[PDB]
DNA sequence: CAGTTGTGCTATGA
DNA sequence: GCACAACTG
């Protein structure tokens, strides 16, 4: 988990930028358009890496407004979340229905269901929590969860997670 | 006023490609549509606003693209597949030479 | 190659006989056009607007919706290289202006 | 159909003339690769009149005291007289005028010598005398070197073909052979001195100008040929108004590649 | 070669592409009379080699496609004893060059 | 696939159609308020700004000849002899 | 416009299968181990572990505000202030996304130190395991074989027990304290 | 004008045919297009979520499209769909369909020859998709059994079993629309004499379609990805949206629906009859009855002027539009939409010719000047003088007529309040008068050759006519008898330079059509030249003065 | 192999 | 109003 990736974007320039602090100019746009990003085919766009080096490449004049476009190569960091990926995560949201564990830039939801008999919801507790005969889970609560499922929606990517298996849970 | 064929010509022995693009296109016809990277065809439900793009039955919600051709040409397409036939427009190559 | 000399001679003939003058170029480019494929083209739909050209392009002259039609069944790839393409494609052509492409090099930009 | 049969015809930035699939039309546009606006009829010398005018106004042999150039003509005159290597370069600078001679009567067999070329090279010399003030009685200050190997040098500098390596070389050596027969006709030693009566400056601006003159000639790759010659044969079919058919039904019979034609006839 | 009077039977006719590598040409003693390679009209072909080809082909940066043709049967062709893939390069006398270079590829 | 500069064999000389888009391209950009590399002297009409900026050989852009086979030699308006 | 790759593939018409995402090591296509680079080179997949993660982006953000002054011209608690700083002078701001990694990243590594993470990348790029498993074994912290073979599942067959637990004894060893 | 659209913005390289798999058709269809039933919630005014609008395109200008939201112009309009009763073949592939059934096995779908065959693997080796295929034809349709054991490669005494399959092979004749088999039989080896005869159903050929090998139909001229035989056969029909087949909509109580609107309303229709009749007590006749009258409505539909005359005609004699003679050459998409269009920014006018204009010059009457339009964006280096053109407006001469700001909203200057109190700002668009030495195109048609069609200065002069220099006259093929010229007013910086730096008339002087000018002094000016230069010819002090300051270049000498 | 039927076009703008 | 083109006899 967590790659480095080598991407390009195709940013388009008006001739109003077409002075020296032009590569300056194409290399800010890139990481306003690209950095924080998130897609489902590379996962969250997090860090572009080794802005020295940054490929402008050479622009071409698009024919009828003045414009120019740019394939600009970069290489930078990603998280994309997989199934059955073991994570270990922050919790932070907790409910009557489950617990919501930060796992870098993207949250897994436990489902009551997706942990064991044992672990009961406290309404009556502040924060809420989830207790057992051992463990007792609330929200700065750190746990190891299993990724059971992704679901690509927008600017992120959410995930359903077990704690019922094995060297899963509390930690 | 009719710029017809043979005021084509004349263009292409000129040399004169962008003055002969803004009489068809910008003094003219010239419409913008969304086609489907997959299948080739204007299939794209851009709901341009909430930014939602589709083409159901492709599932694809990501290669999508938007291209500037004459509202004549986007009908002759519409016709063309209203005869069964697909006029696949496609965006890069495959070819070379 | 006697057939193409042959043709000249008697294209130019008719221009010749209405006395009028002609550049060569312009007749040989003809001349040459029928004769390259290997033997005698016509200037008809049987004829050029039946070679392997673009779909678009050759629906352009008379057999319009015959072309189409092969095209589809055939599953026909129009390279989109013809000037008529473009024209139906309201795309700028590879014809004198459009016959190369422009660039701005942030080098000289820089320098200047 | 002309213009339909044409219209994706053009000159490429290779100097060949294709189609929208690639395919080579003319390798060279017009056979020469000239733009046909930079074209007028002009004289080919070189190939009509007797043997013995031809060696008149060509021959300079500086080893017979009668057939050599008088010291009237240029200030070298007197000295050039029996000297041996400066013979060899106008025996071939003849030689080539006779091989040149021989060839332009096997291209045009008629012996038709107005044809249209670039470069008016009369035009040239006409402005290099109203230019230089060019003095008809004083010697001119040209070598016979400078004349017979300024040409030479001229020749090489009339580029229509690029390439380095020998089939576009040699495709561009056959693209000037004409254009070339043109200038040494034209150039030529005793036609220099005698006639034009240049000198050493007023010569090297001829030379120069025949240069740019030549190089602003030749096509643009962009241009579109396809229509241009279906337009130039068109245009002039509209205009029209042994008895072998002929106007417009010939043109109809030739460009429908007509089997059973009109007035079928051999010419025994 | 095969110079025949005035006909081959279409039984030994199927006969010819019997040997290969080796090939056999037929024909008919009538068109022989007159060398039509020495017409007015008729220029100079010349049969490129397989390195001769290769180099046309490398310089001009062409498939086999985009070259001009001349079909087998071609009565030069024919002389030339040309088989398919075969070019030639054929030098005519231009009223505008003096000397230009066509190439033809075989069918 | 990009000829090499020391490889490229296209006419050192600028085309007709060239001039006319590198003029056409510079006037539409002047235009669109982009910046000029020249000393305007009184210049106001952005064709003979382009003109100017072509004069003078301080236009950025670069013309990208493409060959039949699909392979291109790039040149320079700086670069490209202007003697049309 | 969107972000594309060094892949190629042309599926024309051709729309699925779209194979199904496990660490059966089935990952994208786009996340393939054989891959390519901006210079057409061929180049095995980069997972990175965090604390390798976290070195990474911090380095990249530290050159870069080298280069946002420089064209000016004319412990873990105590870290995560200091990241937070960093990312005010280099990030768009309004990239939650990066600052809530950094924060998970500070609070989740591992190996503070670059000397300490290089040794981990040595111990690992050994074992010839898939880039995932060896990101794996450096990010979650196991005992047991069992522990290890369990949460990265991939790796069953294709490690040893006693071998895998040596490395997870070394791992342990080289586990940078707090 | 239309709306910004993330998407990134693109240009067709390629198009590549094929053809409709109902699979598609269905899949990309927004709507089925069940009922005949224009619109009308049942005489209530409104479009049936049935026919023409189940989700679709929309009509009404007002009310956007109901997937997508868009509306009108923005929304291309969303295909429907038909599943056919039967299947039915598609007109223009008829003769393919044909052609196909002559080169395969009418029961097994193996192609009737292969490897074996000599001069078929000759065939088989053509790489052109066509000719192959021709090829192919001009043989199998001679094969008239199906083998299943064949001379071997190396020897004909010890046969080896090829493909399965033993029947004879039907002989194919079109009866129109209808499809033939005359299979010889045997009997007794002599029979036929008397063959079998029965028409071959859409469904059988089908069924045949579908049987043939990958490998044998791309032998044919066929594509495994795009077009498939069995898809000449149509059997889920797309419905083409409104903005195909409009509504022209005269008042707010009347209809007007396309002719295409119609006809498919007919295969609607028809399609009904077929479907209930198989469903209840198939009368078998009725049924082969009401199938070949929903194949005529799709073959018309698509082509009308077809082999087997009755033409589908509308109740009034009128035949029905085929959208295949919408296509057809000089009008009609392609040649009259395309490769030709009407265009705006456009002018035409009587001609007449002035010797005191300039070659290059055209003399432009005011009215047209102050209709025809020049975008100018607002920039330091003009900034004021547009501002005066805007100030002046759109019916004084050097004026201006719409402002356009960065919000792509044009402000008519002719009736805004703000009019007169309205401040440019670099950037926006200044839609200004054609002034004074704009280049334009100035045309005569027919436009033979390039010079009909040349780049002039614009001189604004009164009157109603097109003025031209004397010896601009030739290119042309103007005379003043009453001729009319065309003029073009380009929009781009871009453009104008195109104008002005390749087609201007002073560069069209010397033509390649014969390596000649084609220009020189005419009439007047010829029949006087003559007369001026003759020796006899002298001229007194006073008029040499004149003759002199005449020539604006003239040293003063 | 030859005979008849079969096909698709017929100037540009007002 | 004609000029091949292709299928059938
Ligand atoms: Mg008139
Ligand atoms: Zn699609
Ligand atoms: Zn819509
Ligand atoms: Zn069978």
């Amino acid at each position: 988990m967590f790659f480095i990736k080598d991407l390009s974007l195709n940013i388009t320039l008006h001739p109003s930028f077409f002075g020296p602090r032009m590569k300056q100019y194409l290399k800010t746009k890139l990481l306003e358009e690209v950095e924080g990003s998130c897609t489902g085919k590379f996962g969250y766009i997090l860090c572009v890496l080794d802005y020295d080096n940054i490929d402008i490449q050479r622009g071409r004049i698009l024919p009828t407004d003045g414009s120019a476009e740019f394939n600009v190569k970069y290489r930078a960091v990603v998280f994309k979340p997989f199934k059955g990926e073991v994570v270990d995560g922050t919790v932070v949201s907790c409910s009557q229905h489950g617990f919501e564990v930060q796992v870098g830039p993207m949250k897994v939801f436990v489902t009551k269901h997706l942990m064991p008999q044992d672990l009961t919801f406290n309404a009556g507790s502040n924060p809420p929590s989830y207790q057992s005969s051992e463990d007792v889970i609330t929200i700065k609560s750190r746990i190891r969860v299993k990724i059971e499922g992704c679901i690509s929606q927008v600017s992120s990517i959410h995930a359903i997670g077990s704690i019922k298996e094995d060297y899963l849970g509390a930690i | 006023l009719r710029f017809g064929e043979m005021e084509r010509d004349c263009m292409i022995a000129h040399g004169a490609a962008s003055f002969l693009k803004e009489r068809l296109m910008e003094a003219s016809d010239a419409f913008r549509v969304h086609i489907c990277g997959i299948c080739g065809l204007m299939t794209v439900i851009a709901k341009l606003n909430h930014n939602q793009f589709e083409c159901k039955g492709c599932d694809n919600k990501i290669d999508i693209y938007q291209i500037h051709i004459p509202y004549a040409a986007k009908l002759l397409f519409q016709e063309l597949m209203a005869m069964n036939i697909t006029p696949r427009l496609y965006t890069d190559r495959s070819r070379d030479f | 190659e006697a057939g193409r000399a042959a043709l000249y001679k008697e294209v130019y003939n008719v221009i010749a006989s209405d006395g009028s003058y002609v550049n060569y170029r312009h007749m040989a480019l003809l001349v040459d056009v029928m004769t390259t494929q290997g033997g005698l083209t016509s200037v008809t739909r049987h004829g050029f607007n039946r070679s392997n050209t673009g779909a678009l392009m050759r629906c352009s002259f008379e057999e319009t919706v015959e072309i189409l039609f092969e095209a589809g069944a055939s599953a026909e790839l129009d390279d989109c290289r013809g000037v008529s393409e473009n024209v139906i494609l309201g795309q700028m052509a590879p014809i004198g202006t459009g016959a190369f492409d422009v660039m701005i090099d942030e080098e000289s930009l820089v320098k200047y | 159909r002309l213009v339909k049969a044409l219209e994706d015809i053009m000159v490429h930035y290779d100097n060949t003339t294709r189609n929208s699939l690639g395919n080579v039309i003319q390798f060279i546009y017009g056979e020469d690769g000239m733009d046909a606006a930079h074209i007028e009829k002009q004289s080919l010398d070189t190939i009509g009149g007797s043997d013995a005018a031809f060696e008149k106004r060509y021959r300079v042999d500086l080893l017979n005291t009668d057939h050599t150039l008088d010291p009237s003509l240029l200030e070298s005159g007197s000295e050039i007289l029996g000297d041996l290597k400066l013979q060899v370069l106008l025996d071939e600078e003849y030689k080539q005028l006779v091989k040149d001679r021989k060839f332009l009567r096997e291209v045009f067999v008629d012996g038709e010598a107005n044809w249209p070329l670039p470069v008016n090279i009369r035009r040239i010399i006409q402005n290099a005398q109203q230019t230089f003030h060019i003095d008809h009685t004083k010697p001119s200050d040209l070598t016979i070197k400078d004349i017979v190997l300024g040409v030479k040098d001229l020749q090489e500098n009339l580029l229509v073909l690029r390439g380095k390596n020998e089939i576009i070389q040699n495709a561009q050596r056959d693209a000037v052979t004409l254009f070339c027969c043109l200038l040494r006709s034209r150039l030529a030693t005793r036609r220099v001195l005698q006639e034009y009566r240049l000198t050493k400056q007023a010569f090297d601006w001829v030379l120069s100008n025949i240069e740019a003159q030549f190089l602003r000639s030749v096509v643009h790759p962009g241009e579109m040929v396809g229509v241009l010659a279906a337009q130039s044969i068109g245009e002039p079919a509209t205009q029209m108004t042994k008895k072998v058919t002929s106007g417009v039904p010939r043109l109809k019979e030739i460009l429908n590649v007509a089997k059973n034609m009109k007035t079928p006839s051999l010419t025994v | 070669i095969f110079v025949y009077q005035n006909n081959i039977t279409p039984s030994a006719m199927k006969l010819v592409p019997s040997i290969p590598p080796a090939t056999i040409e037929t024909f008919n003693e009538a068109a022989l009379v007159v060398n039509i390679t020495h017409h007015e009209l008729v220029p100079k072909h010349i049969r490129l080699s397989s390195d001769e080809k290769r180099e046309l082909l490398k310089r001009y940066r062409l498939k086999e496609s985009q070259l001009p043709r001349i079909q087998r049967a071609d009565p030069v062709a024919l002389y030339l004893g040309l088989k398919r893939g075969e070019v030639v390069k054929i030098i005519r006398k231009s009223e505008t060059s003096g000397r230009y270079a066509s190439y033809r590829i075989c069918m | 696939k990009a000829i090499p500069k020391d490889q490229r064999a296209t006419t050192p000389y600028m085309t007709k159609y060239e001039r006319a888009r590198i003029l056409g391209t510079r006037a539409l950009q002047i235009s669109m308020n982009a910046p000029v590399f020249v000393d305007l002297e009184g210049e106001t009409d952005p064709l003979r700004i382009a003109m100017k900026e072509l004069a003078e050989k301080k236009i950025p852009l670069v013309i990208r000849r493409y060959l039949p086979d699909g392979s291109f030699e790039d040149w320079s308006v700086e670069e490209l002899i202007v003697d049309l | 416009v969107s972000t594309s790759t060094f892949q190629t593939r042309r599926r024309r018409l051709k729309k699925v299968e779209e194979e199904e995402n496990a660490a059966t090591l089935q990952l994208g296509q786009e996340f393939q181990l054989k891959q390519i680079n901006h210079q057409g080179e061929e180049e095995e997949l980069i997972a990175l572990n965090l604390s390798e993660a976290r070195l990474v982006i911090k380095e990249a953000l530290v050159e870069r505000r080298r280069a946002f002054k420089r064209s000016q011209k004319k412990t873990r608690e105590k870290e995560l202030e200091s990241i937070d700083v960093l990312l005010e002078q280099t990030t768009g701001g309004n990239n939650k996304d990066l600052k809530n990694t950094m924060q998970y990243l500070t609070n989740f590594s591992r190996f503070r130190d670059q000397e300490t993470v290089g040794a981990v990348i040595q111990l690992l790029k050994s074992t010839g395991l898939h880039p995932f498993e060896v990101a794996q074994l450096g990010s979650l912290a196991c005992d047991t074989a069992d522990e290890a073979k369990t949460l990265i599942p991939s790796l069953n067959n294709k490690i040893s027990d006693d071998e895998l637990e040596r490395i997870l004894k070394e791992l342990s060893n080289l586990e940078t304290l707090y | 004008g239309q709306q910004y659209s993330s998407a990134p913005l693109r240009t067709v390289k390629e198009v590549q045919f094929g053809l409709f798999s109902p699979e598609e058709v269905r899949a990309i269809s927004v709507a089925k297009i069940r009922f005949p039933e224009t619109m009308d919630e049942t005489q209530t005014r409104a479009k049936i979520g049935g026919l023409n609008d189940p989700r679709l395109g929309s009509i009404d200008r007002n009310l956007k499209c109901q997937t997508c939201q868009e509306g009108m112009n923005e929304c291309p309009g969303h295909f429907g769909h038909i599943d056919l009763a039967k299947p039915v073949f598609h007109v223009g592939f008829i003769a393919k369909i044909k052609k196909v059934c002559e080169c395969v096995c009418m029961h097994c779908g193996k192609l009737l020859l292969d490897e074996h065959n000599e001069l078929m693997r000759q065939a088989l080796a053509i790489k052109d998709s066509k000719k192959r295929f021709a090829a192919i034809w001009t043989l199998c349709k001679t094969k008239m059994v199906c083998e299943t054991d064949v001379p071997s490669e190396d020897d004909p005494t010890q046969l080896v079993s090829r493909g399965g399959c033993g029947n004879t092979q039907p002989t194919i004749r079109k009866d129109g629309l209808k499809l033939v088999g005359s299979w010889k039989k045997d009997r007794a080896t002599g029979d036929a004499d008397e063959p079998e005869l029965r028409v071959l159903s859409t469904e059988e050929i089908l069924n045949i379609f579908k049987h043939i090998s990958v490998k044998d139909f791309t032998s044919l001229g066929f594509n495994e990805v795009f077009s498939r035989p069995e898809w000449m056969i149509l059997t889920c029909l797309p419905v083409p949206p409104p903005p195909v087949r409009p509504s022209i909509s005269f008042n707010e109580s009347q209809r007007g629906e396309d002719d295409l609107t119609f006809k498919l309303a007919d295969i609607l229709k028809a399609n009904i009859s077929l479907e209930t009749l198989e469903h209840n007590g198939a009368p078998h006749h009725a049924i082969e009855e009401a199938e070949s009258l929903l194949q005529f409505h799709v073959a018309t539909y698509m082509d009308n002027d077809i082999a087997g005359q009755p033409q589908a005609l509308q109740k009034s004699g009128r035949p029905v539009k085929s959208i295949r003679a919408r296509l057809k050459g000089k009008e009609g998409r392609i040649r009259g939409n395309l490769m030709g269009k009407r265009v705006d920014f456009s002018a035409r006018t009587v001609i007449s010719g002035d010797p005191n204009l300039e070659l290059d010059q055209v003399g432009v009457p005011k009215s047209i000047a102050k209709t025809l339009t020049y975008p100018e964006v607002v920039t330091p280096y003009n900034i004021d003088r547009l501002t005066q053109l805007v100030r002046n407006g759109p019916n004084e001469h050097p004026g201006a007529k719409y402002v356009i700001r960065d919000s792509g909203d044009r402000i008519d200057l002719r009736y805004s309040k703000r009019a007169g109190d309205i401040q440019l700002q670099y950037g926006w668009k200044v839609e200004r008068h054609i002034m004074d030495n704009d280049p334009v195109l100035f045309n005569r048609q027919p436009s033979l050759h390039k010079m009909s069609m040349m780049a002039h200065r614009v001189k604004v002069i009164p009157y109603s006519t097109f003025r031209l220099n004397l010896s601009v006259t030739s290119p042309y093929n103007a005379d003043f008898d009453g001729d009319e010229m065309n003029l073009h007013v380009p929009q781009s910086e871009e453009t104008r330079a195109e104008l002005s730096q390749l087609c201007a008339v002073p560069l069209q002087i010397v033509s390649p059509q014969s390596n000649k000018p084609c220009m020189g002094i005419v009439q007047d000016t010829l029949c006087g030249i003559r007369k001026l230069t003759l020796r006899d010819t002298f001229i007194e002090l006073d008029q040499v003065l004149n003759m002199l300051y005449w020539v604006p270049d003239w040293d003063g000498v």
